[PDB]
């Protein structure tokens, strides 16, 4: 199972979404620092680093005011959450290039 | 002067021989977007002579009936992706109207050039297209229009759009610049950038027409 289906799973039962609504995705570049919150992002980690981007969207995604996203750098993988409805990211995993920060993914398991 | 001509030099100054030919290849075997009839939509709908302002994108869309060749665009029956709703609630604070359509062929029509630095992708894949040729193709776009044009406004989203800094002769004309209004940055510098007004401001003080960025 892909990595966003399984988030698909997560998200669809946490917030009580409907199943077979499609989730369309966004992709886009933008530099760390401009991402992610301040203490996750230093000098010799994610500091000036581009990350690619996909961010999640729908109706009911939109209703609950929420963005589940996926965060790469180059081929590893950076972060996996969602932007809940305070505009705060909420991670189920964070990496720094360096260690793994945050992990959750168990969370994914389905 | 006209896109035709403009084509014609960068064709010559480079040969893309191997760029048609691996597209013939990923249209033939592989779902790839935009249609192949709308890859150059921007140019179509933008006239070289009607430029007003320049509007950097990234890759297409990659999904099913959402890209048509602009920059941010998507196919007015199409869901709303998290950049453009950003733009257009920036847009209701900025200028004061309402967008909802999320088809840009009237800011096209404008002179608004919706340029993608990229302009195919294969169907789900980000950035599957990077580096076969159409940065070479875009980066020469992007000079062609600082070198030919008068006063123009350069729109720069995101740090890789402001890569193309360097491009644009700043005694000529206009950068507006900021942080990318993706909802996972649009909070560090997107809101509150007046980046609509901001450009009418600048061509009405070279003597232009602002943009009409309501539906039109």
């Amino acid at each position: 199972m892909t990595l966003e289906l399984q988030l698909k799973h997560y998200i669809t039962n946490l917030f009580n979404l409907p199943k077979d609504e499609k989730w369309e995705c966004e992709s886009i570049e933008e530099i760390a620092d401009d991402i992610l919150p301040d203490q996750y992002v230093r000098l010799g980690a994610l500091s000036n680093k581009i990350l690619q981007t996909y961010t999640y969207y729908s109706d009911t995604l939109h209703e609950s005011n929420i963005y589940p996203f996926i965060l790469y750098y180059q081929k590893q993988l950076i972060a996996i959450g969602y932007i809940d409805e305070n505009h705060d990211m909420d991670f189920l995993y964070l990496h720094n290039t360096i260690m793994p920060l945050l992990d959750q993914r168990y969370l994914l398991t389905g | 002067m006209e896109w035709s001509q403009i084509f014609h030099d960068i064709t010559t100054k480079h040969d893309f021989k191997a760029m048609h030919d691996f597209l013939e290849k990923e249209y033939s075997t592989a779902i790839v977007y935009p249609d192949r009839e709308n890859i150059y939509q921007a140019f179509d709908l933008t006239p070289f002579e009607n430029i007003k302002v320049v509007i950097l994108g990234q890759d297409p869309y990659h999904g099913p009936n959402q890209a048509h060749g602009l920059a941010f665009s998507v196919q007015p029956n199409a869901k709303f992706p998290p950049s453009l709703r950003n733009m257009y609630k920036e847009l209701a604070d900025d200028i004061g109207c309402v967008r909802q359509t999320p088809h840009l062929q009237d800011w096209a029509r404008e002179g608004v050039l919706l340029l993608n630095t990229v302009l195919t992708v294969r169907q789900g894949e980000a950035n599957s297209h990077r580096d076969i040729g159409w940065e070479t193709f875009t980066d020469e776009i992007i000079k062609a229009v600082s070198d030919y044009k008068e006063h123009v406004v350069f729109i720069l989203w995101g740090k890789p759009a402001q890569q193309k800094i360097k491009l644009i002769d700043t005694s000529k004309h206009c950068i507006i610049k900021s942080v990318h209004p993706s909802p996972l940055s649009a909070y560090r510098g997107f809101f509150g950038s007046k980046p609509y007004s901001k450009a009418n401001t600048y061509l009405e003080s070279v003597g232009k027409s602002p943009i009409n960025w309501c539906e039109s």
